[PDB]
């Protein structure tokens, strides 16, 4: 619930996403569901052009399961509210 | 909500779990990653032979092996671009 | 809708394609929720095309199923 | 319930506990909960010899944690 | 009764090395922890190492990439193992 | 029924092989709802390199996400 | 749920796993949770090299459990 929470309040900005396979696509989350899935507008490449899989698509939407790296600007989090929230959930999941 | 009701009946490009690109049409979609498509071609294959690159229609693709699905474009029906054969496979899901 | 199309795919043939590279062409006669199948009358073959044996039925579990090739009909 | 007791009767006392991938982690089982996550410290790590020395508390999943035994 | 993941939120904003799949690891202050080992780290150094290997003699050597990045959260499915440094 | 012979089989000899080329045969000391089941001095055994690994003699859990197959008596 | 296991009650059948490893043998027994017990098991390995002569790398079991979570196919032998 609280990584639901930390994608659906990071909606609106761009943001880097890294799938499992090395491929890295960067664009602005548009929407975000509970098993962490990612949809990203406006996406492109990452510096490296190796990968001209689709090249024309402008809305992609990655599944939580293959995402491994989500890169992110550290003007759009706070440290002190994601680390309450994560001391409450590390005491709410084990009780 | 991050729903796949916007990329149906409309061309799109699923990344399977071993590293290949599918290029097709949703027919049906569902809570689990696992979907229906119609029209389905590689996009590997077409800069050598174009009729070995449509391999079947109709096929379901589990969720297990679904990574990511972009939406592409699409003008109008039977139109397709940017495919080549020159660039670095993809890898793997797992690693 | 991918398990009402494979629930209404009774009697029709397709071809079960596992994640471990393993390919069973047959005709699926029971469907489940969780993605289960049980088909009749299934051949199995591997990737390279080495067929192993032949069984007149087969059941294949959701998970292990990688893809499902079903005609155009 | 034996699980449980198992587990309750494991405390303090030195286990290793080997991974999915192969590799051991050796030292003090300083906690443990019943989803088979691992907390040791001073856990030495040997998957071809020795790979890395633990000066404090190293957690292991208990997703990707294969068996655990405790050291006599 | 102290939990693993009770014990791992107590190092809550220090710094920490996160051993993961594929021969990698990472170095930051972890701000954000779940029960599912998902970390959302600030100011994280990721660490990629490969072995190369010899045509001739066959022997391995050792090379390591860094990357820096100011916020990055991984899912606990690739992190094998955490410690502090 | 197998929930019944595994509960049979607690205070014998038993040898629990994974997916992988490893098994570990001891003395069933006890199972939950759950696969993951209590060892006594459960030595680990590698098929492929056909070798003993470790030789310990201990309460061991095993974790049964991925407990292949399990035989009561041991080997043979 | 969709296969009953009542007509393999007294037959031989062979289970394939998803680790690769496969068993055959005359099942003794069966749950609703797709967990099999089963006599006179015979496992056979999956290996690069063996791929039409799986009869090498075979060991016996006897009385074995297999359990439903690591099921992947079943057939009748």
């Amino acid at each position: 619930m609280l990584f639901y929470s930390f994608f659906k309040s990071l909606v609106g900005k761009d943001v880097v996403v890294e799938l499992k396979n090395d491929l890295s696509i960067c664009g602005t989350l548009h929407s975000v569901d509970q098993y962490l899935n990612i949809k990203l507008t406006d996406i492109s490449v990452t510096d490296p052009e190796k990968y001209p899989h689709m090249l024309s698509v402008k809305n992609c939407f990655i599944r939580g399961s293959v995402v491994r790296y989500v890169q992110l600007p550290a003007d759009e989090v706070d440290t002190q509210l994601l680390q309450d929230a994560a001391r409450k959930e590390a005491l709410q999941q084990k009780q | 909500t991050s729903a796949l009701e916007n990329y149906i009946n409309r061309t799109v490009a699923v990344i399977t779990s071993d590293g290949r690109m599918i290029v097709g049409t949703l027919k049906g979609f569902d809570q689990t990653i696992n979907l229906i498509l119609d029209e389905s071609h590689e996009r590997v294959f077409s800069s050598s032979q174009g009729v070995e690159q449509v391999v079947l229609g109709l096929y379901i693709v589990r969720g297990d092996n679904v990574a990511v699905i972009g939406e592409i474009d699409e003008e109008t029906d039977s139109a397709l671009d940017l495919g080549n054969i020159r660039a670095e496979p993809l890898n793997s899901v797992a690693h | 809708l991918p398990l009402s199309l494979l629930k209404t795919a009774q009697n029709h043939p397709m071809l079960v394609e596992l994640k471990n590279g393993e390919t069973y062409n047959g005709h699926l006669v029971s469907c489940d929720n969780w993605m289960n199948i049980n088909l009749r009358e299934v051949i199995c073959t591997s990737r390279d095309g080495d067929k192993f044996w032949r069984m007149p039925e087969c059941y294949i579990r959701g998970s292990t199923i990688k893809y499902l090739r079903i005609p155009d009909e | 319930q034996t699980p449980s007791d198992f587990l309750k009767q494991i405390i303090g006392r030195p286990v290793v506990v080997k991974l999915n991938s192969g590799v051991d982690y050796r030292g003090v089982l300083a906690c443990l909960d019943g989803y088979m996550n691992i907390a040791l410290e001073q856990t030495e790590e040997y998957v071809n010899g020795q790979l890395k020395n633990k000066y404090g508390d190293a957690f292991i999943r208990g997703n990707n944690v294969l068996y655990i035994s405790t050291q006599k | 009764v102290e939990e693993p993941l009770d014990l791992i939120r107590l190092s809550l904003d220090e710094r920490i090395y996160v051993k993961m799949r594929n021969d990698r690891e990472l170095r930051g202050r972890l701000h954000a922890y779940d029960q599912h080992l998902n970390m959302i780290l600030g100011d994280v150094e990721e660490t990629v190492t490969t072995i190369e290997i010899d045509e001739e003699t066959y022997e391995e050597i050792y090379k390591s990439t860094k990357r820096n990045i100011p916020m990055l959260f991984v899912r606990g499915d690739g992190v094998v193992l955490v410690a502090p440094p | 029924l197998p929930l019944e012979l595994v509960d049979k089989c607690i205070g014998s000899r038993i040898h629990i092989v994974m997916k992988s080329d490893k098994e570990i045969v001891g003395t069933l000391l006890g199972f939950d709802d759950f696969v993951n089941m209590v060892l006594e001095d459960v030595t680990e055994f590698e098929i492929t390199p056909e070798g003993r690994r470790i030789t310990k003699l201990d309460q061991i859990l095993l974790n049964g996400n991925n407990i292949t197959m399990l035989v009561p008596g041991g080997e043979g | 749920s969709i296969l009953d296991l009542s007509k393999y009650i007294d037959k031989t059948i062979r289970v394939k796993f998803q680790g690769g490893r496969e068993a055959s043998g005359i099942l003794k027994g069966f749950d609703p949770l797709l967990n099999l017990v089963l006599d006179g098991t015979i496992e056979y390995m999956r290996d690069p090299d063996d791929q039409y002569k799986l009869t090498e790398d075979t060991r016996q079991l006897g009385l074995v459990v297999c359990r439903g979570t690591s099921v992947v196919l079943i057939c009748p032998q």
